[PDB]
């Protein structure tokens, strides 16, 4: 039960990872949208992704790991 | 940036999925959780939930910021 749901957002956990790295990349390759790669906006978006990524993964991992020690 | 568009669609989109999993699992945890543990499982899914509120939310930014460029390079 517990144990279930652990194991599930464990592979969530490392799907989102792989997924916010590709949309990193991505925005890499979108960065005209925001003046260019030398533009202020641009740098902006790439650390609001930074941010906004690092906390998910933070987030999901605790969520796997507080649920696995629930269950314990 | 055209055809990139689409692949940010594609993460967006995956992303989104992947979200709507946890979501759907810890919400079926609801009920259940009991002790000092149960507690801090229930925090955990809260702060899970906001940071993924944060991250829909920059997506969907995102995306309006790229069709709006679009239109400019059009
Ligand atoms: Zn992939
Ligand atoms: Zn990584
Ligand atoms: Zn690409
Ligand atoms: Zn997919």
């Amino acid at each position: 039960g517990i144990e279930a749901a652990a194991s599930a957002i464990q592979g969530n956990v490392t799907s989102i990872h792989s997924l916010l790295d590709e949309g990193k990349q991505s925005l890499t390759k979108l960065a005209a949208a925001w003046g260019g790669s030398g533009s202020e906006a641009y740098q902006g978006v790439q650390q609001k992704w930074d941010a906004t990524a690092t906390e998910l993964n933070n987030a999901l991992q605790n969520l796997a790991r507080t649920i696995s020690e629930a269950g314990q | 940036l055209a055809q990139e568009a689409g692949n940010f669609e594609r993460i967006s989109g995956d992303l989104k999925t992947q979200i709507d999993q946890v979501e759907s699992t810890a919400g079926s945890l609801q009920g259940q959780w009991r002790g000092a543990a149960g507690t801090a499982a229930q925090a955990a899914v809260v702060r899970f939930q906001e940071a993924a509120n944060k991250q829909k939310q920059e997506l969907d930014e995102i995306s309006t910021n790229i069709r709006q460029a679009g239109v400019q390079y059009s």
